[PDB]
C-alpha cells in the first residue's frame, strides 16, 4: 500500500523526467535524458523500450504506466544490480565514495538549479557517521 | 399510460434488432424530428399461455420497474426512458438506440482485455454504483450481459428488473440471479433463515468477479456441478494460475484481492475503491514543499528508473524455436494465438447459462488419475 | 444484386438494369455500391471490359476453334480488350436524374476515343485489341500499353445510344417524354399500409362460442350477396384467360395462387367474390392441422402483405374458423386461436396494423377487379379380413399390401351396393386419422397416396440462390445426388423419389425438412454460416442419433419417436440442432464433424499455405500445388475439391482433427520465412502428437485404464475428450508435432522470426 508522501515524490519525479510539461514522456525527451547522463541508445533501441513499457503501439507513456513500472518488487539480485548501476552512475570518479561536489555535478547534469548551501545541508543531513561520504549500507537503507 | 393511437401515429416500426425470452427489440423513428430510438415491446398476455395471475404480476412488475427508472433518470451513464405506452396486451418502452451489442460479444471476440480500457470501464462502473448507493437503491443484477457499448466506448447500465428500494434498517432475505454471481451472504440466507440478510456487499462481490473474468478471461469460480460450485464458493479459495498472471502489476492484483472479501464489513466500498492508487492521476500542481531527504530520494529513484528501463528492455528473449518444440505455452504471443484460434474454431458453443461458459474451453488442470478425486 | 451470377464476380451488363432502361432496383445504397465496384474493378484507359477473364478477340485462343479448353491459367489475364458501351451508358445515367459534372467528364473522356470516318461524322469502334508483340509488359504494368482498333465498327447500338444521350443533353427533349409511365421515381419510400381482416363463423355453434368470449362475427349465411370459395377455383377460372382455338392456344397453365392475388376483391357477372388464403387447405397436406403452425404462417403472411402492397386500396383477408379449430370436447376454441384473435384486436398483431370489422364497411374502400373474359361469348379372403379386423396399423398394412399387389385402381367389392376402390378407402381413412391426431400412420398413408407439397420449386430456387449446394439421399455415392441448378417440378419429384428409394416416408421427411429450411432461411439468414453443402440424409441421421441419446433407447425406438413427433416439435428440434445448443467433448466433436462446420476462412488459409508447399497428401491421396494457379480462392471448384479431399476419412473425429492440424500448420507457417518444398502428411502429425501425449501421460503416472485405445482409429478417447486450448490441450501437442515434422524436412536451420 502506497502513502501520500510517496505519491508526492512520484509526481515530482515524473515532472522532473518531462522537461517540458505536456503529460507525456515523449521519445525526444527520453533520448535527451539518456544522453544527459552519458549513454547513447539508438532510435531502434529507444522504440524497443517504448513498445516494451507501453501496453500497445501508441508510442507514448503516461502517469499510471510509471506507477506500474516503479511499484514492482524487484527482489534482491536484480535490485542489487540496479543499485550497483545507480552507484556507478554516482561514482563517475573512481573513489567509491559520494561527495557534495559529485552530487553537485550530477544535479547540474540532470537539470537542477540548486546552491552550495543546499547541497551541503543535503549531504550533512543524509550522512550519519559525519565523514562527508555515503557508504553502501547507508545508500541501500536510504533506498526505502 | 396513454392510448395506443398516439404511439401508432407517432412512432413507425422497423426491422428487428434483437430477441429475448418474451420480448423483441425493434428500431423506431420519431416522425416529427426523424431521430432513431430502440423500443421494448413486452407482451403481458404472453401469447395467451399466461394465467391471469401471471399476467397481473407481470403488469405489476413492469409498473414498479417504470416507476423505479423514473427517479434515477438524469445520470449520463444510465438508460434514458424517452417514452412509454400501455395497452391491455402490450407495453412499449422507448429507449436510446445505442449502436452495438453487449460486453459478451466484445469479450468473446477479443478473448481478453487490456488495462487501458478496463480502467475507464471500472471507473464509470464505480461512479454509477456510488450514485446508486447514494440514492439508497440496490441493483443486485450486475452482469456483463447487462452493459451496452457505444461507438465511443461508452457504457450505461440497464436491466434494472431486479432493482428495488431499500428502507433504512431493513435487511433483504431473497435469492435471485445466476449462481455464479451470488455473494456468500445470499447463499447463507438461503441455507439458514437466522442470518439478518445482505446489502451492498453483493454489488461489490459482483464488481470483483467481473473484474476477475475481464482480466483473466475466465470466471474465478465455475464447475460443471452446482452443489460443489456452491461449496468452494463458500470456502473461498480463489487462486491465480502460474503462466497467466506473470505479466500484471501488483497494484491491480491487490485491488482485486481487496474487492472480494469473505467478511462483509471488510469489503471495500465505492469511495474507498475510487481512492485506490490504481486510479491515481495528475494534471498540474506546484505546491510540493518538503525536506532534503525527499530530494535525495527523488533523484535516486529517477536514476534508478532511468537505469532500470534499459535492463527491462534487455530482458527480452528471442523466438527460441527449440523452446517452441519443448513448450510453446511459455511464450505470450504463442499462447495468445492458440487461444484466439481455439475461440475462433469453437466460438459457436458459448452462450448464456451455467451449462456452457468461457471457462469450459480452457483446461489448465493436469488431466490424469487425479481426476478420480472429485468430492465426497 | 452485388454479383451478376454464381460464376462471375462482377459484370458490366448490370449497368443497363440500374440505368436508363428498365429501372428495377431499390435501396439506392446498393446502386452506389455496385457503381463504385464496377468503376474500381472494370475501368480501363479507353473503356471497360465486360467481365474478368474473357478471351474474345485475343492473339491467343486459336480463334478458329471453339469450346475453350480448361487451360485458362494466365493466357486470358489482364488482356481483356475493351468495350466503350459501358462508357456511353454512364453519360446517359448521369444526365438522367441529377448529375451534370459526371456528364461533362464522361463526354470529355469519350470524345478522345472517337474515330472520324467518311464525311467527318462520329463513329464508335467496338473494341481496342492489345498488340500481339507487347504482351509481357502488360502482365507487369496493366493498363499501360496502347491498343489498336480491331473488328467491326458499324456499331448501331452504341452509336444510337450516344446520339440519344447527346440529344437529351442538348435540352431539346425532357426526361419526362421518353418515359410516360414515370418509372424514374422508384427510389421514393412508401411509409406503410393498413391491413383489413374479416372474421366469419362456419355455423351457428361457432358464432355462439365466439360471442361467449365477446367476439362478434357473422356466419357464412346472412351475406347472401357475397360468396366465399377456396383459391383453387380462382386458379381454375384464371386458367382460361387468353384462349384461342383457331391459333391453337391453351391459355394460362394451372399454377398456385399467392396471398397477393386472393387479398383483392373480384367481380364475376355482377357479383362479389372472396377467396380464402391457401395455407388453410387441409386436402393437400397435413400442415394446416396444427394451430401454432397456422398462427405462425398467418403472422408471416400478414407481415409480407403489409411489407410491399404495391397495389392501390387497402387489402382484405378472410379467416373463417373451421371445425378443426375447436378443442377436443368441441365446445370452445383453442387458447392459441383466441390469443391470435385478441392480438388481432386493438390494432397490433405480428408486425403490422390490423383493423377488424364487417365486409359491408370494407366494400366501400377496397380494390375491386373486373373480369371480362368470363362473360358469355384369394383376395376375397383378404378383403373379408380387412372388413373384420380393427386397429389403424392392420388396416394401413392390408390396404398398402392390396394396393401394391392388385389394387392400384381395382374395386375391393367390400360394399355390395357401392363400388369401393382402394383409393376411395384410403381417402376415407384420412377422416378417422385426423380425429385421433395419430402422427404414426398419417405420414405412411400420405406416402401411399404420393401427396406432393405445393411451392417446392420456389423453395428450392430460394435455397440455391444463397450460394449453397443441395443434396438428397443417404450416403454413400453414387446414390448421393447433387442438384446444382434449378429443376422442373416433375423432374425434382422423380429425382427425390429415386433418391428416396422404397423407404417412402423418407421423401415426405425430406420435403418437410426442405420446407422448414426455406421458411427459416428468410427470417434468420445467419445460422447457415460456416456451412457450404446441405445434406438431408446426414441431417436426419443426426436427429435420430440425438433423439436416441436423449431417450437412451434403441435406434428403432428413436426413429419411431421421431416419426410420432409433431411438426412444430420437428421445427423446434431442427432449430436446436442448427443453433448448436466422458461424453461431452466427444459428442461435440462428432456433431461438428457430421455437420462439417468449417471456419469462415479455412479455404483462404489453405490456399495461402498451399502457395508455400508442393501439396498436402492425406492417406495416399495427394492434392497438387499446381491447382493454386488454375483457380482462385473465391471459386467454388477449389472449395469442393478441398472438401472432397478432406471427406475421404469416414470418422468425423478424424475430420475434425485434420481440420485442427491444418489450421495450426497454417498458423505456424507464418512465423517461419522459408519454402518447405516437400509433401506434408497430416496423419503423421496427428500420430506424433498422440504419441507425445501418451508418453507425457505415462510419465505423469496415469494407469492403463485411463489411457485406453480406440478400436479402429488408434487414437486415445481421452485425446478426443481434451479441450482445445489450455496448457494441456490438443493444440499444443499438434503444434509440437507440426514443428517436429517441419524440422525433419528443413536444411538444419529454422530462422524463425516474427
Amino acid at each position: 500500500q502506497l502513502t501520500e508522501e510517496q505519491i508526492a515524490e512520484f509526481k515530482e519525479a515524473f515532472s522532473l523526467f518531462d522537461k517540458d510539461g505536456d503529460g507525456t514522456i515523449t521519445t525526444k525527451e527520453l533520448g535527451t535524458v539518456m544522453r544527459s547522463l552519458g549513454q547513447n541508445p539508438t532510435e531502434a533501441e529507444l522504440q524497443d523500450m517504448i513498445n516494451e513499457v507501453d501496453a500497445d503501439g501508441n508510442g507514448t507513456i503516461d502517469f499510471p504506466e510509471f506507477l506500474t513500472m516503479m511499484a514492482r518488487k524487484m527482489k534482491d539480485t536484480d535490485s542489487e544490480e540496479e543499485i550497483r548501476e545507480a552507484f556507478r552512475v554516482f561514482d563517475k570518479d573512481g573513489n567509491g565514495y559520494i561527495s557534495a561536489a559529485e552530487l553537485r555535478h550530477v544535479m547540474t547534469n540532470l537539470g537542477e538549479k540548486l546552491t552550495d548551501e543546499e547541497v551541503d545541508e543535503m549531504i550533512r543531513e543524509a550522512d550519519i557517521d559525519g565523514d562527508g561520504q555515503v557508504n553502501y549500507e547507508e545508500f541501500v537503507q536510504m533506498m526505502t | 399510460s396513454h392510448s395506443a393511437q398516439d404511439f401508432y401515429e407517432n412512432y413507425e416500426p422497423k426491422e428487428i434488432l434483437g430477441r429475448g425470452v418474451s420480448s423483441v427489440v425493434r428500431r423506431c423513428i420519431h416522425k416529427p424530428t426523424s431521430q432513431e430510438y430502440a423500443v421494448k415491446v413486452i407482451d403481458v398476455t404472453g401469447g395467451g399461455s399466461f394465467s391471469p395471475e401471471e399476467v397481473r404480476e407481470l403488469r405489476e412488475a413492469t409498473l414498479k420497474e417504470v416507476d423505479i427508472l423514473r427517479k434515477v433518470s438524469g445520470h449520463p451513464n444510465i438508460i434514458q426512458l424517452k417514452d412509454t405506452y400501455e395497452t391491455n396486451t402490450f407495453f412499449f418502452l422507448v429507449f436510446d438506440l445505442m449502436k452495438r451489442g453487449e460486453l459478451f460479444d466484445y469479450l468473446t471476440e477479443k478473448v481478453t482485455l487490456s488495462e487501458k480500457e478496463t480502467r475507464k470501464i471500472m471507473r464509470a462502473l464505480l461512479e454509477v454504483i456510488c450514485t446508486l448507493h447514494k440514492l439508497n437503491i440496490v441493483h443486485r443484477d450486475l452482469k456483463p450481459e447487462n452493459i451496452l457499448l457505444d461507438d465511443n466506448m461508452n457504457i450505461k447500465l440497464t436491466d434494472f428488473g431486479f432493482s428495488c428500494q431499500l428502507e433504512p434498517g431493513e435487511r433483504l432475505r431473497e435469492v435471485c440471479g445466476t449462481p455464479s454471481y451470488l455473494a456468500p451472504e445470499i447463499i447463507e440466507c438461503s441455507m439458514n433463515e437466522d442470518h439478518p440478510g445482505y446489502g451492498k456487499e453483493v454489488d461489490m462481490w459482483s464488481t470483483g468477479v467481473i473484474m476477475y473474468t475481464l482480466l483473466a478471461g475466465s470466471p474465478p469460480f465455475w464447475h460443471r456441478k452446482q452443489m460443489l460450485m456452491l461449496r468452494m464458493i463458500m470456502s473461498g479459495n480463489y487462486q491465480f494460475g502460474s503462466p497467466e498472471w506473470d505479466d500484471y502489476s501488483d497494484t491491480v492484483k491487490d485491488l482485486v484481492s481487496r474487492f472480494l472479501v469473505v467478511q462483509p464489513q471488510n469489503r471495500y466500498t465505492a469511495e474507498e475503491a475510487l481512492a485506490h492508487p490504481f486510479f491515481q492521476q495528475y494534471l498540474v500542481e506546484e505546491v510540493r514543499h518538503f525536506s532534503p531527504r525527499g530530494k535525495f530520494k527523488v533523484i535516486a529513484l529517477t536514476v534508478l528508473a532511468s537505469v532500470r528501463i534499459y535492463y527491462q528492455y534487455r530482458r527480452v528473449k528471442p523466438v527460441t524455436r527449440e523452446i517452441v518444440i519443448r513448450d510453446p505455452y511459455a511464450l505470450r504471443p504463442l499462447r495468445r494465438l492458440i487461444d484466439a484460434y481455439a475461440f475462433r474454431i469453437y466460438g459457436h458453443w458459448v452462450k448464456k447459462g451455467q451449462q456452457q461458459n468461457r471457462a469450459a474451453l480452457f483446461e489448465n488442470t493436469p488431466k490424469a488419475v487425479l481426476l478420480s478425486l472429485a468430492e465426497e | 444484386l452485388p454479383r451478376a451470377s454464381t460464376s462471375k464476380e462482377v459484370d458490366a451488363s448490370l449497368l443497363s438494369v440500374v440505368s436508363f432502361p428498365a429501372f428495377a432496383v431499390e435501396d439506392s445504397q446498393l446502386v452506389e455500391l455496385t457503381k463504385q465496384e464496377i468503376i474500381t474493378k472494370l475501368q480501363g484507359r479507353y473503356g471497360c471490359c465486360r467481365f474478368l477473364r474473357d478471351g474474345y478477340k485475343t492473339p491467343k485462343e486459336d480463334p478458329n476453334r471453339l469450346y475453350y479448353e480448361p487451360a485458362e491459367l494466365k493466357l486470358f489475364e489482364n488482356i481483356e480488350c475493351e468495350w466503350p458501351l459501358f462508357w456511353t451508358y454512364f453519360i446517359l445515367d448521369g444526365v438522367f436524374s441529377g448529375n451534370a459534372e459526371q456528364v461533362q467528364e464522361y463526354k470529355e473522356a469519350l470524345e478522345a476515343v472517337l474515330i472520324k470516318g467518311k464525311n467527318g461524322v462520329p463513329l464508335l469502334p467496338e473494341l481496342y485489341s492489345v498488340p500481339p508483340d507487347r504482351v509481357d509488359e502488360e502482365y507487369q504494368n496493366p493498363h499501360t500499353v496502347d491498343r489498336v482498333p480491331m473488328g467491326k465498327l458499324p456499331h448501331m447500338w452504341g452509336q444510337s445510344l450516344y446520339i440519344l444521350g447527346s440529344l437529351m443533353a442538348e435540352g431539346f427533349l425532357a426526361p419526362g417524354e421518353i418515359d410516360p409511365l414515370n418509372r424514374r421515381f422508384s427510389t421514393v419510400p412508401k411509409p406503410d399500409v393498413v391491413v383489413q381482416v374479416s372474421i366469419l363463423a362456419e355455423t351457428e355453434e361457432i358464432k355462439t362460442i365466439l360471442k361467449d368470449k365477446g367476439i362478434y362475427v357473422e356466419t357464412i349465411a346472412e351475406v347472401y350477396p357475397i360468396r366465399v370459395q377456396p383459391a383453387r377455383i380462382l386458379s381454375h377460372i384464371y386458367s382460361s384467360l387468353g384462349c384461342n382455338n383457331r391459333m391453337k392456344l391453351s391459355g394460362r397453365p394451372y399454377r398456385h395462387m399467392g396471398v397477393l392475388g386472393t387479398s383483392k376483391l373480384y367481380d364475376i357477372r355482377k357479383t362479389i367474390f372472396t377467396f380464402t388464403p391457401q395455407f388453410i387447405d387441409q386436402q393437400q397436406f397435413y400442415l394446416a392441422l396444427d394451430n401454432k403452425m397456422i398462427v405462425e404462417m398467418l403472422r408471416t403472411d400478414l407481415s409480407y402483405l403489409c411489407s410491399r402492397w404495391r397495389m392501390t386500396g387497402q387489402p382484405t383477408i378472410t379467416f373463417p374458423i373451421s371445425h378443426s379449430m375447436l378443442d377436443e370436447d368441441g365446445t370452445s376454441l383453442n387458447s392459441s386461436i383466441l390469443a391470435a384473435l385478441r392480438k388481432m384486436q386493438d390494432g397490433y398483431f405480428g408486425g403490422a396494423r390490423v383493423q377488424t370489422g364487417k365486409l359491408s364497411e370494407f366494400l366501400t374502400t377496397s380494390c375491386c377487379t373486373h373480369l371480362s373474359f368470363m362473360d358469355p361469348g384369394d383376395f376375397k379372403a383378404l378383403v373379408l379380413q380387412l372388413k373384420e379386423t380393427s386397429s389403424l396399423q392392420e388396416q394401413a398394412d392390408i390396404l398398402y399390401m392390396l394396393y401394391t399387389m392388385k389394387g392400384p385402381d381395382w374395386n375391393t367389392e367390400l360394399y355390395n351396393e357401392r363400388s369401393a376402390t382402394v383409393r376411395e378407402l384410403l381417402t376415407e381413412l384420412y377422416g378417422k386419422v385426423g380425429e385421433i391426431r395419430h402422427w404414426g400412420l398419417i405420414r405412411y398413408i400420405s406416402g401411399i397416396l404420393r401427396k406432393k407439397v405445393e411451392a417446392l420449386d420456389e423453395a428450392c430456387t430460394d435455397l440455391l440462390s444463397h450460394q449453397k449446394h443441395l443434396t438428397v439421399g443417404l450416403p454413400p455415392e453414387p446414390r448421393e445426388k447433387t442438384i446444382s441448378a434449378p429443376l422442373p417440378y416433375e423432374a425434382l419429384t422423380q429425382l427425390i423419389d429415386e433418391a428416396s428409394e422404397g423407404d417412402m416416408s423418407i421423401s415426405i421427411l425430406t420435403q418437410e425438412i426442405m420446407v422448414y429450411l426455406a421458411m427459416y432461411m428468410r427470417t434468420q439468414p445467419g445460422l447457415f454460416a460456416e456451412m457450404f453443402r446441405l445434406r438431408i440424409g446426414l441431417i436426419i441421421q443426426v436427429m435420430a442419433t440425438e433423439l436416441a441419446h436423449s431417450l437412451r433407447c434403441s435406434a428403432e425406438e428413436a426413429t419411431e419417436g421421431l416419426m410420432n413427433l409433431s411438426p412444430s416439435a420437428m421445427k423446434n428440434l431442427l432449430h436446436h440442432i442448427l443453433s448448436g445448443k466422458q461424453g461431452q467433448w466427444q459428442r461435440r466433436r462428432r456433431l461438428d464433424g457430421a455437420l462439417n462446420r468449417v471456419p469462415v476462412g479455412f479455404y483462404q488459409k489453405v490456399w495461402k499455405v498451399l502457395q508455400k508447399c508442393h501439396g498436402l497428401s492425406v492417406e495416399g491421396f495427394v492434392l497438387p500445388s499446381s491447382t493454386t494457379r488454375e483457380m482462385t480462392p473465391g471459386e467454388i471448384k477449389f472449395s469442393v475439391h478441398v472438401e472432397s479431399v478432406l471427406n475421404r476419412v469416414p470418422q468425423p473425429e478424424y475430420r475434425q482433427l485434420l481440420v485442427e492440424a491444418i489450421l495450426v500448420l497454417t498458423m505456424l507457417a507464418d512465423i517461419e520465412i522459408h519454402s518447405i518444398g516437400s509433401i506434408i502428411a497430416v496423419e503423421k502429425i496427428v500420430h506424433i502428437a498422440n504419441d507425445l501425449f501418451l508418453q507425457e501421460q505415462k510419465t505423469l503416472g496415469a494407469d492403463d485404464t485411463m489411457l485406453a485405445k480406440d478400436p479402429a482409429s488408434g487414437i486415445c478417447t481421452l485425446l478426443y475428450d481434451s479441450a482445445p486450448s489450455g496448457r494441456f490441450g490438443t493444440m499444443t501437442y499438434l503444434s509440437k508435432a507440426a514443428a517436429t515434422y517441419v524440422q525433419e524436412f528443413l536444411p538444419h536451420s529454422i530462422c524463425a522470426m516474427q
